């Protein structure tokens, strides 16, 4: 049998640390002259996108 | 529906800008990127996975926001391909569900 | 069938003729039903296999 | 036990009256409809869950039918993910939720009434030759399903006794800017351009044709999905006609023909909508999608797909006035190509001449 494999299956140590510098590097250039406006507040109904 | 009932009322109760989800350690029917795809999904913000291997949440009809970092299972052809080329194979039959 | 034999004779292989479900040559009969039609009679076995 | 759930507070006041309406249009026997409407308001699915509920579990009602209001589908998929979770039939009339998701989850009960593309790209190759506009292009903008309006192109010009002629570009990018987009505008090879644009950019899309000089009724257009440049076409699926208290009729009318297609063979009632979360099991569950094939009602047939959507409809097209106005002006009902408007007079009505030179008798 010459099956496939995965290097990292089920593991989660470097893909929690990778997915904060994505984020983190996205934020750092977010701020511009584009609204930088937060997601609705409350959890009744809205409507607003 | 008992994790849907906090798909805002806790997730996005501090004001995130993305959800990060997990496959869950009961080896069910995947069923746990269901409710964030839809919900977060709604209010157009992006949603990023790990442990995640499934072609369904591929396209954006279904799906507009959602970036897997873990390719699906359906890259597993890929390999194949350059794995016969140094083997010398042309002619291949596949045995696919 | 006299020239098919000549041919096997000289290179090593067997046969078993059987001829063709109706006698038609090969055609298109363009219907466009099933993604522009397809082939029939003798020329439509042979790509089938 | 039926849910008739509305969308804004403008549905709220028809609600209450549309209740006793529906109550007396339709009736079966050993069948009782109890609609039930609500002033439910909000997009987000936060009170589309929790009080919709309270009637799964306190009134124990089995099939919905949902009205929306604005055009946004954002809503669509929310009522795709609870319809294949306690496994209820829900059906969309109209409104958001009237574009066909695919693919759809197994075991979705969801119904969509809406006409997919593929419908749509039938009828208008017929009032082509009608008027004798056999020379077109096809172009497209970057959707999901862009691959599909392209690969059924060459399937219909494949046959014909007539020879057609197709051509187009890939894509579009509104902000590369006006001059950038009418400077890919002057490949032009034929009369008539199709294509496939979304809502958010059709404003957009249709001031980027005003700098390529063509907004009178001498070109068309013709519009696939759901300062106006003259001489456009589009498609309703209904969407003006069968009013809305014959539309949201039908939507029971089809659910009691589908709870007496199971009663006849076997007596059961299913209870799986009588308690949202009370059970941590959802195995319990056959014949998701065993029904609505054969549904005749209004002397109309309505046959639905594995996904779920109509596949013998009534489609209507739907033209642009020069008062910049939509009126119907083909009629196209079970495979039926009698039009309006007639072919007389060609290059004349719908396509004015670009030259007053070149055409004559």
């Amino acid at each position: 049998i010459l099956g496939l494999q995965l290097i990292n299956g089920k593991n989660e140590s470097a893909h929690i640390s990778d997915a904060v510098g994505v984020v983190a590097q996205a934020v750092h250039e977010l701020l511009e002259k584009e609204n930088i406006t937060d997601p609705p507040r409350g959890c009744v109904g809205n409507t607003n996108i | 529906i008992q994790m849907a009932l906090s798909v805002c009322e806790d997730l996005i109760s501090s004001q995130v800008y993305a959800i990060l989800v997990s496959h869950p350690p009961t080896p069910n029917d995947h069923f746990t990127p269901t409710p964030v795809s839809y919900t977060a999904g709604f209010y157009r913000i992006p949603v990023l996975g790990l442990t995640t291997r499934m072609s369904i949440y591929s396209d954006k009809s279904i799906h507009l926001s959602f970036l897997r970092t873990v390719p699906p299972y359906s890259h597993q052809s890929s390999v194949w391909f350059e794995m016969m080329r140094v083997y010398s194979w042309n002619h291949i039959i596949l045995l696919v569900s | 069938i006299d020239l098919l034999i000549k041919l096997a004779r000289t290179m090593n292989f067997t046969y078993e003729v059987h001829l063709v479900a109706d006698g038609k040559f090969g055609t298109q009969e363009r219907v466009n039903n099933s993604n522009k039609k397809e082939w029939n009679g003798m020329m439509g076995e042979l790509l089938s296999g | 036990n039926v849910a008739l759930v509305f969308s804004g507070p403008a549905y709220a006041a028809e609600a209450a009256r549309l209740g006793p309406a529906v109550a007396a249009a339709v009736r079966s026997p050993g069948l009782d409809v109890r609609p039930v409407a609500l002033v439910l308001n909000g997009s987000d699915p936060r009170s589309l869950v929790l009080q919709l509920c309270d009637l799964l579990s306190g009134l124990r009602v089995h099939g919905v039918v949902f009205e929306d209001d604005s055009r946004a589908p954002a809503v669509a998929p929310i009522l795709d993910f609870l319809s294949a979770q306690t496994s209820l039939p829900i059906v969309a009339v109209h409104g958001g939720a009237a574009l066909v998701l695919t693919p759809k989850e197994k075991g979705s009960t969801f119904l969509q009434l809406g006409s997919s593309t593929e419908q749509q790209l039938q009828v208008i190759f017929e009032v082509l030759e009608e008027y004798d506009w056999t020379s077109f292009v096809a172009v497209t903008t970057r959707a999901p399903g862009h691959r599909a309006f392209l690969s059924y192109i060459e399937v219909l010009t494949d046959g014909s006794l007539v020879g057609w002629e197709h051509r187009g570009a890939l894509t579009l990018d509104p902000g590369a800017g006006e001059a950038v987009l009418s400077a890919q505008l002057r490949s032009v090879s034929a009369q008539i351009r199709l294509l496939f644009c979304a809502r958010e950019e059709a404003e957009p899309v249709f001031r980027a044709a005003e700098e390529a000089g063509l907004t009178g009724s001498g070109y068309v257009w013709f519009m696939v999905g759901p300062p106006l440049p003259a001489g456009l076409f589009a498609v309703r699926s209904a969407g003006w006609r069968d009013d809305l208290a014959r539309r949201v009729a039908a939507g029971v009318a089809v659910v009691a023909r589908g709870a007496q297609a199971l009663l006849r063979d076997y007596g059961f009632l299913p209870e799986l909508g009588h308690d949202c979360r009370a059970q941590n099991r959802t195995h319990r569950g056959e014949s998701l999608h065993r029904y609505f094939m054969n549904i005749t009602w209004d002397n109309r047939d309505y046959s639905f797909n594995e996904d779920g959507f109509l596949v013998n409809p009534s489609l209507v097209v739907i033209s642009l006035t020069r008062d910049r106005t939509w009126e119907v002006v083909g009629s196209w009902e079970q495979q039926t190509l009698r039009l309006k408007y007639p072919l007389w007079s060609r290059y004349g009505r719908f396509l004015q001449p670009v030259d007053d030179t070149q055409h004559l008798t």
